[PDB]
């Protein structure tokens, strides 16, 4: 039902999780002690770049379906470059990640080549937060209380400008 | 005692295209790829694992339209299947 | 009649290691990642999908020696599983 | 046995092909009519950086595992950027790709941050095929051939100078 903590989620049965245990799965930590923790940056209002439509709805459902999976979800919007990086590196010191088995973090904003744009970005002076730069952050180093456990990112965003498509006869 | 890991692993990332190319969003229905995306983790979290669930998100872009996008996983690190075993 | 389709699609990248980071070489053994991944290859193209294969030898690398490393699974746009079907 | 043409590779049998087929597999090609095609470019002997020892042992496993999984493989040795560039464009006008269901790309060289060093490559005067180049040139625009078909690329190579590791205690 929509009604519990899992939303609108399937479920997954006592026998099904038998059926799936193996020494090549992630280890999950007990319901009732574990912090799961996940983070969400959405990038909305720009000072240069036009307004993201619709990204309160995105907001929204990605909230609700990592809670549904049961992670405590910061929600955080309209930062620079420099702001993500220091939410990132407070969100990799918290203390529940020793208590955890996981992470998801989300990123959705507009988007270049070089990586993910900020609040303050222009094609004048650039804005962008890199990919590589949330994998650091959030590695064995600079996260160990994370060591051994799944960091799935998200991210919604442009790559370039190209349509990404190609044409072919039939 | 200390002991060696690994600096850079247990990662998986999930892109909204391929490298040089758009993501489209919808100004009322929002994202179409986070919308994709939370669709089928609602159904398929339960059975398939993270990896697996991603795949089956590229394979519902995989038919062009007016407005296409090819969601790429990225710098995968994951030495074992994530389950995310929901109600668990 | 003319229609759309992906640039960028049902590729699979599969690296000797992680980003910044060394890949190791036997002067007479031979590179530590391809003699892992033709072994794997050697065992698991019968039953397992590549993407599969991958992910078991980044775990065999998992407990780290004297000379570490991590292979890493890029850029990926598979739709599909890639099944070998050796024999067939 | 490994007296025949998958050599060490275990074989599938029918009733393991039969377990494993559904609508979310890549289609396998006819045995008898399909040109499967395979590339593997190694650079072992270098102007600057010195000599890749054990590279032929790579390239005999490569080679060999490859033609057991039943690809057609082209061996190239020893080459720059701009030659690696121009032996991944005649692949990729290879006539047999349209009468094959995938590929196989072996890259075997030093490496660096930014790609594959080729023979001629010094910190004076930087060789380097770098990844993107790899992927554009086999791509729906530049190779229609392989169109809806795996495309598998592999790198020996390191990405860095660093050991990737970190250290913690027990």
């Amino acid at each position: 039902t929509s009604s519990g903590s899992e939303g609108n989620v399937k479920l997954c049965s006592l026998e099904e999780a038998q059926r799936i245990w193996s020494a090549e799965i992630y280890p999950i930590m007990d319901k009732s002690s574990r912090t799961r923790l996940a983070l969400i940056i959405c990038n909305e209002e720009f000072d240069s770049i036009p307004r993201r439509t619709g990204a309160e709805v995105d907001i929204t459902g990605m909230t609700m379906l990592l809670q549904n999976l049961g992670y405590s979800v910061d929600v955080k919007k309209n930062l620079t470059a420099s702001d993500m990086t220091t939410e990132l590196e407070a969100f990799a010191h918290r203390p529940e990640h020793k208590t955890s088995d996981s992470t998801f973090l989300v990123f959705m904003s507009h988007g270049i080549r070089e990586g993910i744009c900020g609040k303050k970005h222009s094609e004048q002076v650039p804005d962008i937060l890199q990919l590589n730069a949330i994998f650091n952050m959030l590695n064995t180093k600079n996260c160990p209380s994370l060591k051994d456990k799944p960091k799935v990112i998200i991210i919604q965003a442009c790559r370039g400008d190209s349509p990404g498509v190609v044409w072919f006869k039939d | 005692a200390i002991k060696k890991a690994h600096i850079e692993k247990d990662f998986i990332a999930f892109c909204s295209s391929t490298p040089d190319n758009v993501s489209w969003r919808h100004p009322t229905m929002g994202s179409v790829f986070i919308g994709r995306l939370i669709e089928h983790m609602q159904e398929y979290a339960c059975s398939c694992d993270v990896e697996e669930i991603f795949r089956k998100v590229r394979f519902s872009f995989e038919q062009p339209d007016g407005r296409a996008q090819m969601p790429t996983t990225a710098r995968v690190t994951l030495t074992r299947c994530f389950y995310l075993f929901p109600g668990h």
